[PDB]
């Protein structure tokens, strides 16, 4: 007899497969459970090459987990989606999905239809989205100072549970000034993040221009002054070295006369190109192609600066900061294709030579200098800076903040309970469990902070039922206070997106009752 | 019904350690590292012998290189090595003290973890105590005068910072050489120096007393012809880049010979070009030409007959070094040479050594030079390496002094004063944060205790005596007498240390402690 | 640190493992709960098949290597050894209580308060069970034992044919009742002969009024039908006489060896003649009988059965009023046999039942015995029928000893849950959630009963809860507490007049054992395993 499928196929039923999926989801969520509030701790992941990865964000932890389970990949997908969308609540959506799954596990084991559960999840998500959009309460016409203060408060709230929580009052203004100088398209590729070893965390500065690392140098780099008052930057893209004209060329020289003529003509062409480059009135020469030793020595005899091997992103940032253009040919070097700045220095920071370009008022970009650790600390600082920049960019386009902590979750749970207390039938238990699952955020916060969770949750529920709406948890006073009055704001695009992602993950996980695995 | 499934690809071959066990293991590893790097601190500390993988022996005293050459496997040890490397790259001196301070701060925090204190509160208290110490240390900062005339404070600081390595016999000589090199390459208009202009060359033979500097550029080559004059009095340096070969383009060229006239013309031009270039070189009136590439056969004979010495195989940084020292300009071809693109020399004499055939050419007696070279002499390679490391440390110390133009009172008084200020400020902070400030103050007193233990005296007794003498009078400068001079005052002993360096060390140690107190998990295959 | 040389676990790792083990143990035996669940099948490594669904046998034949599961296994074994019924329900209740207490432990709650609340809830449930009691001797009496036996035999292989089996069990219990101090009605079990022989079906398995023996006759010349015979109980070997080890024989006169050899065989003949001098017919011997001794019984027209068990001989002597004599010695120095200690049977007929034969003994004049010969198909059906008969006998004995019956089903658990929910409002301390968890853990029996029936579980649970809440308050509707649960259609009915009948000693003991197991397991949070 011949078997149906290939030898090595595994299959299961529906109830055990769903139980295994719930167990896998709970095990996955238990790993990124302690990382939430400011009192949470980060993890340390080591791969096979021996490199450590210390990051407080749950996205990197889920990416470095390397999970081959066919059902546990739903959390990583929604986490990546949330990180690419707003880039903030990466673990909140996973915690909410795990809580919903743990709440529906007894209902599934008791014998309930999954379609009814999916419909209840969709209805609860729609009701929560409607409630959030209704209690949004955004400003209609505010001044620039109010918007700046709101952005600073949002940045301080986003940088409160990271590693730079002690210096949240310094990076807020920096990220505000960085986002405000990004025109309207909001280009993230025009923000350079440099990591130089040495210094302290408070020694970080933000320049209003461009700054890159010093590339290769020849024997004519120390015979030139690295300081100019009002120079001119000329953006080029041609190679300045003694080489052949074309690779597919052949010269059939006759006697010594034509040989000497060609030898003289090569140097004549080189000198003509050098004179055409110098006659543009510039002082700083930048090009992507490496510069030879002849041009480096020629530019040093006229008090001119030159630098080769310039990256494409650095050149684009310098062009956007100054206002020039990429000129490949040297036959059209006017005055509108050159840069302009007010000051140009070349200091040594951390034992490495760096070039500074600032002073131009028409700058549309900036450069960040992150100091502190060596590798892991710098990566964590860069991740926190990117998260704060994304939060500010989202708050600029949304201009509608809400109370943080756990007041919105308590309000949504109370609304869901009040809605379920009216409709009878089996629709009440599902909405009740959905509302009770939303109360795990303050409990998790109290567990991470090491405080009493039961009494705090009971007091919050009593205050929400006796109402006195934006009331969350407090870690300093170890009690409850007003989150809206404590300058604790968060964008509204993080809660709705996380709720939708959790609902989609639940609908995709519950609607699965079979798992077929093929050999090899 | 939960059967053991599979989540991670290597779940069966991976370990998991959560809770306080990982933090306790990290604290134990930090304490072990601090105890291993404890004897190499102070003037009475001994050196360490490192064994390379291939079989090389390297004996040094700098903690940075010791920690770097240890290829360990723990994450905490690697983090400490990276911290020491960053400290050495930022400041340069005091690489074995920051690790000891971090270990002492992490050791005192182990009691608070067992008593019942949250690590976030401990980190906040440590940061507050570090900020208080930083704000208090700038009040007892005395500014000293630094210029070209008076060089006594710089020499005193360079001698105080060089009292633990094996290069302590000269002391005053090495400090004078370092301060002279710094005054030569100072650049006061921008408040920064450049290490690319100061070249350090070490060779076997000689002694430590023969480490006299040379105001010029030294090379490791000689003349292309043995029948050339070795020493000259009045010579004009002419640095060139084009070789002594006939011109040839870099493109694809092919010469065709048809009749005998073309071959005769080529044979004539082969020597005509050499004669023309020789006449062009001689027309400028130079006395010592320098080429980038090598010479052939006829060019060397022509230069010897025309009485014109030259140097072969010198196309590296020596060209720019000579152009900066003498003042000449590099030329691309032979036509542009008769102008003002020459360098004036003073003494170009080829020195010799022992029985070996090692000949080195040196150039001295120049004008306003901006680059000097140091010739290291010793009896072993490890001695030369230690001398170079000590010279680099002294240069970094003098650079920090130039950048800061102010010093304090080091030894064993600044840490005690900071601990006393922290303990005094902790009495007015009744909000559970007084426990971390006491630990931070007790961890800062690990430097005088270690100094007294390495010297051979009672640590706790001397520390208590110094604390009582400082709290009884108003002189925050009484340290630990490690040289047994009878006077505990560091002001009379010319004990000068850096302020910004100590501040950066304290800040980096506090940041490392805060980062370590935040990690509590580990996942390794 | 800590040189232990062994795997250890501290924290929520051992607790989660114990919870998973308890859940797996509960789910393993969750397919044979109630009259709706089917049976199981256990096969070894050589090919022997074992079909059972009692609960204790499944946990005994499963090779358990985990201590958390070994505790549940030994608890089920002790429960089956004590009462005899309710081996899986107690394990399910304990597993549900453990799963409910795990959620409270994970909620930053001290286990001491949870244990105290569980103990208080168990005490309240025990005190509330004595309130809902129905006296079996105050109603009909005869119609209640039949219903109890039918309920006990409703989840076995004889679920349909339970009307005749219940009457047979009742008759066997009434005939097996012993007489002692005449103060309390004692009904001892394990006294009937349960013979398993294939051949006929289930309706042809009648009840034999008397004791049955699983032995055949000795010699072929002995009769197989003796009316009005005398049963003789012996406890000694009836073979040739042999001297002891310390007594040797040194032949010194050839004129006496033949006499000694003749006396060695004549002693046994004289003993047999003295034993059969009172006119004995039925002779039962535990040891072996020689071939020379059988000739006397053949020529005398009597029966001699050998290789008789001690328990069977004791039961025969107790039923017939005889006395097992280990020797022929009396108060003097001569071996004499009297007729005052002899049996008096009615008729002994050795009937052939499927190839093999067996000796049947009817009732005598002293006491009355009983024996049930169950007939199945192969060997597993006979074992299942024997297990069901033993369970029914144990249930009937417990009912007759408790003198009370409680309507089983999904009513007692719901009533206890409602009473615990109404009692949590008085306890204003930290034990309010423990009582709620204890009440919610008792509602897992109706959920499993509805899941096994493939019907609506949530709607039935809500209807039962509403009915119990309406029956609790308002004294005008106090007759709605006997609703039970009807799994044949999925609607409440009358579980008191003619529904489910169960004793009250099974629920209280099982609940107490489950609470004790949950308490003794919840206090574990550190596992240390040494290397062999
Ligand atoms: N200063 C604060 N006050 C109150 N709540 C805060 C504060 N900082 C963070 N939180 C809360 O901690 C939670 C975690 O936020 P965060 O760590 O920034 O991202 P994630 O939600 O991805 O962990 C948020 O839901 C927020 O409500
Ligand atoms: N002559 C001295 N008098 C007092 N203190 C000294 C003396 N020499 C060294 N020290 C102390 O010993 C410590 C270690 O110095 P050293 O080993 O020379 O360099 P490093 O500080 O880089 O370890 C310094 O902090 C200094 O205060
Ligand atoms: N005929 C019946 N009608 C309703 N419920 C029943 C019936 N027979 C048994 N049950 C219920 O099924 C449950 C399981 O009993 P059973 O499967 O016989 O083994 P155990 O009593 O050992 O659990 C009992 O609690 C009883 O209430
Ligand atoms: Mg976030
Ligand atoms: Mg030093
Ligand atoms: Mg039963």
């Amino acid at each position: 007899p011949v078997i149906l499928l290939k030898e090595g196929t595994d299959s299961s039923q529906g109830i055990p497969q769903l139980v295994s999926n719930i167990s896998a989801c709970q095990v996955i969520a238990e790993a990124v459970r302690t990382t939430l509030g400011p009192r949470g701790m980060d993890k340390l992941i080591v791969d096979g090459r021996g490199k450590a990865t210390i990051s407080n964000d749950g996205a990197t932890i889920l990416k470095l987990l390397d999970v081959v389970h066919p059902a546990a990949k739903t959390l990583v997908d929604i986490a990546k989606s949330q990180d690419a969308e707003v880039g903030d609540g990466t673990t909140s959506v996973t915690l909410l999905a795990a809580e919903f799954l743990k709440q529906v596990k007894p209902y599934v084991e008791e014998g309930l239809h999954p379609q009814i559960i999916i419909r209840a999840f969709r209805t609860a998500t729609q009701l929560a989205v409607n409630k959030i959009k209704e209690i949004a309460v955004t400003v209609k016409k505010a001044d620039k100072v109010e918007q700046r203060k709101l952005l600073e408060k949002c940045a301080m709230t986003a940088l409160s549970s990271k590693l730079i929580s002690q210096q949240k009052a310094f990076f807020a203004k920096m990220v505000v000034d960085a986002v405000m100088m990004l025109d309207d398209l909001l280009q993230l590729k025009m923000i350079g993040i440099k990591k130089v070893q040495g210094g302290a965390l408070e020694d970080s500065q933000l320049v209003a221009g461009v700054a890159f690392k010093k590339t290769f140098s020849y024997a004519g780099f120390e015979m030139q002054p690295k300081k100019y008052h009002n120079p001119k930057i000329a953006l080029l893209n041609v190679e300045l070295e003694l080489k052949a004209e074309k690779d597919n060329a052949e010269i059939r020289v006759h006697t010594v006369e034509d040989y000497q003529a060609i030898v003289d003509a090569e140097w004549n062409i080189l000198y003509d190109k050098l004179e055409k480059i110098h006659h543009s009135g510039a002082k700083v020469v930048l090009s992507k192609l490496p510069i030879g030793d002849v041009a480096t020595q020629y530019f040093a005899d006229r008090d001119m600066f030159c630098a080769g091997r310039v990256p494409e992103e650095d050149l684009k940032r310098t062009m956007m900061a100054c206002g020039g253009s990429i000129q490949t040919s040297v036959n059209a070097l006017s005055a509108d294709v050159l840069g302009r700045c007010q000051v140009f220095e070349e200091t040594q920071i951390g034992g490495e030579r760096y070039n500074f370009f600032t002073g131009c008022p028409k700058a549309k970009t900036c450069t960040f200098i992150l100091r502190g650790g060596a590798e892991q600390f710098m990566e964590e600082t860069e991740r926190s800076l990117h998260d704060a920049i994304m939060i500010v960019r989202r708050a600029i386009k949304n201009d509608s903040v809400v109370a943080g902590g756990g007041a919105i979750e308590m309000e949504l749970s109370k609304y869901l309970r009040d809605y379920s207390r009216t409709i009878p039938g089996k629709q009440q238990l599902l909405i009740g469990a959905y509302a009770k699952a939303l109360e795990i955020i303050p409990r998790q916060l109290c567990d991470n902070a090491g405080f009493d969770a039961t009494n705090i949750l009971n007091k919050l529920r009593a205050r929400h039922a006796q109402g006195g709406t934006w009331y969350g948890v407090d870690i300093n006073n170890e009690d409850i206070a007003d989150n809206f009055e404590a300058f604790v704001w968060e964008p509204a695009m993080v809660r709705i997106n996380a709720l939708t992602a959790a609902s989609e993950a639940a609908c995709l996980i519950v609607s699965v009752d079979e798992t077929i695995k093929n050999p090899r | 019904y939960g059967r053991p499934f599979l989540i991670i690809k290597d779940q069966d071959r991976k370990s998991r350690l959560m809770g306080l066990e990982a933090l306790k293991s990290h604290i134990m590893a930090a304490k072990a590292v601090a105890n291993t790097m404890r004897t190499s601190l102070g003037p009475n500390g001994l050196d360490k012998m490192m064994v390379d993988k291939d079989g090389d022996v390297t004996v040094t005293n700098d903690g940075a290189t010791i920690l770097s050459m240890m290829d360990v496997d723990h994450q905490i040890a690697k983090l400490m090595v990276e911290l020491s490397k960053s400290q050495d790259d930022e400041i340069g001196d005091g690489t074995t003290g920051v690790v000891v301070l971090a270990g002492a701060l992490l050791e005192e925090a182990e009691q608070l973890l067992d008593r019942g204190i949250h690590p976030i509160r401990i980190a906040d208290g440590y940061e507050q105590a570090a900020r208080v110490a930083i704000e208090h240390l700038d009040k007892i900062s005395d500014s000293v005068l630094v210029d070209i005339k008076d060089t006594e404070p710089l020499i005193q600081t360079a001698k105080t910072t060089l009292g633990s390595k094996v290069v302590n016999s000269c002391h005053r000589q090495m400090a004078e050489i370092a301060v002279n090199a710094v005054l030569t390459v100072a650049d006061m208009e921008r408040r920064d120096v450049d290490f690319e202009l100061i070249k350090v060359e070490g060779k076997v033979g000689g002694r430590l007393e023969d480490t006299k500097l040379i105001k010029g550029v030294i090379v490791d080559k000689d003349f292309s012809h043995p029948q050339m004059p070795k020493k000259v009095e009045d010579a004009k340096i002419a640095i060139l880049t084009c070789p002594f070969e006939p011109p040839k383009p870099k493109t694809k060229h092919k010469l065709d010979v048809t009749s005998v006239e073309d071959y005769k013309a080529l044979q004539k031009y082969e020597k005509e070009k050499f004669e023309e270039m020789i006449q062009q070189i001689k027309e400028t009136g130079a006395n010592l030409a320098i080429c980038q590439w090598g010479f052939d056969d006829e060019a060397n004979h022509l230069l010897l007959q025309n009485n014109l010495p030259a140097v072969r195989w010198v196309g590296g940084p020596e060209i720019e070094l000579i152009a900066i020292a003498t003042g000449g300009r590099i030329v691309p071809r032979f036509s542009e040479l008769t102008a003002e693109k020459l360098g004036f020399a003073g003494l170009v004499q080829e020195i010799s050594f022992g029985t070996t055939k090692d000949k080195m050419l040196v150039i001295e007696q120049c004008k306003n030079s901006r680059a000097v070279t140091i010739f290291i002499r010793g009896g072993n390679k490890m001695i030369i390496e230690e001398a170079k490391r000590s010279l680099h440390d002294a240069l970094c110390v003098i650079r920090n002094l130039i950048r800061d133009n102010r010093v304090v009172y080091g030894g064993g008084a600044a840490e005690i004063s900071c601990a006393l200020a922290v303990s005094q400020e902790a009495d007015k902070c009744p909000t559970l944060e007084q426990y971390a400030m006491r630990a931070f103050a007790d961890a800062l007193e690990v430097i005088p205790m270690a100094l007294s233990e390495n010297s051979g005296m009672n640590p706790i007794q001397t520390m208590t005596e110094v604390r009582a003498r400082q709290v009884k009078e108003m002189n925050p400068a009484l340290g630990i007498d490690c040289l047994h001079k009878g006077t505990n005052d560091m002001k009379q002993q010319h004990v000068i240390e850096t302020l910004i360096g100590k501040k950066q060390q304290i800040s980096l140690a506090t940041q490392m402690v805060r980062m370590i107190l935040k990690i509590d998990d580990i996942r390794k295959p | 640190p800590l040189s232990v040389f062994g795997d250890r676990s501290t924290g929520e790792t051992i607790r989660s493992q114990n919870v998973m083990a308890a859940a797996s143990i509960a789910n393993i035996v969750k397919s044979s709960l109630g009259p709706v669940g089917l049976d199981k099948m256990l096969v070894d490594d050589i090919g022997d098949v074992t079909i059972t669904n009692d609960g204790a046998t499944i946990l005994k034949l499963l090779e358990v290597e985990h201590p958390a599961a070994k505790v549940l296994c030994e608890l089920a074994d002790l429960q089956d050894k004590e009462v005899g019924d309710g081996t899986t329900s107690v394990v399910i209740i304990a597993a549900e209580l453990l799963k409910n207490a795990d959620e409270l432990v994970k909620q930053k709650i001290h286990p001491t308060s949870v244990i105290s609340g569980y103990r208080l809830a168990c005490k309240e449930a025990v005190r509330y069970i004595n309130e809902n009691l129905i006296v079996n001797t105050d109603e009909l009496g005869r119609d209640c034992l039949i219903n109890a036996a039918k309920t006990s035999m409703s989840s076995k292989i004889i679920g349909i044919n339970g009307d005749f089996f219940a009457n047979m069990v009742v008759d066997a219990v009434l005939a097996i009742k012993y007489t002692d101090i005449r103060g309390q009605p004692r009904y001892p079990v394990n006294s009937v002969n349960i013979l398993k022989a294939h051949g006929r079906s289930q309706m042809e398995s009648m009840l034999i009024s008397g004791y049955a023996l699983n032995c055949v006759v000795g010699s072929q010349g002995m009769p197989k039908r003796i009316v009005n015979a005398k049963i003789a109980c012996l406890d000694f070997s009836l073979q040739k006489t042999k001297m002891k080890l310390g007594v040797q024989v040194v032949i010194t006169d050839p004129e006496k060896l033949d006499q000694i050899r003749q006396r060695e065989s004549d002693i046994t003949k004289e003993r047999i003649q003295k034993i059969l001098a009172t006119g004995a017919n039925v002779i039962l011997t535990t040891g072996g009988i020689d071939d020379m001794c059988l000739k006397y019984f053949v020529e005398a027209g009597a029966m001699a059965v050998r290789r008789v068990l001690k328990r069977d001989l004791k039961r025969i002597a107790k039923a017939s009023g005889a006395t097992i004599l280990s020797t022929l010695a009396n108060l003097e120095g001569e071996e004499t046999f009297e007729a005052a200690m002899l049996g008096q049977a009615e008729e002994v007929v050795q009937e052939r039942i499927c190839d093999d034969e067996l000796i049947l003994i009817k009732n005598t004049k002293a006491r009355t015995s009983a024996s049930i010969i169950l007939r199945g198909a192969n060997d597993f059906m006979c074992d299942e029928m024997e297990r069901s008969l033993h369970d029914a006998l144990c249930v009937v004995k417990r009912v007759l000893e408790s003198k009370s019956v409680v309507p089983g089903g999904g009513a007692v658990e719901a009533a206890l849950s409602i009473y615990l929910e109404n009692y949590a409002t008085s306890m204003g301390s930290r034990e309010q959630l423990a009582i709620a968890e204890f009440a919610r853990s008792l509602l897992v029996i109706p959920n499993t009963l509805a899941v096994n029936a493939a019907q609506d579980s949530t709607d039935l649970v809500a209807k039962l809860r509403a009915f119990h809440n309406e029956a609790q308050v308002n004294p005008e509707r106090k007759n709605l507490k006997w609703i039970g649960l009807d799994l044949s259609n999925g609607k409440p009915r009358d579980n008191k007049q003619a529904g489910v009948f169960e004793p009250t000693i099974v629920k209280v003991k099982s609940l107490k054992f489950a609470t004790e197991a949950a308490i003794t397991i919840l206090r574990i949070d550190d596992l240390i395993k040494l290397h062999p």
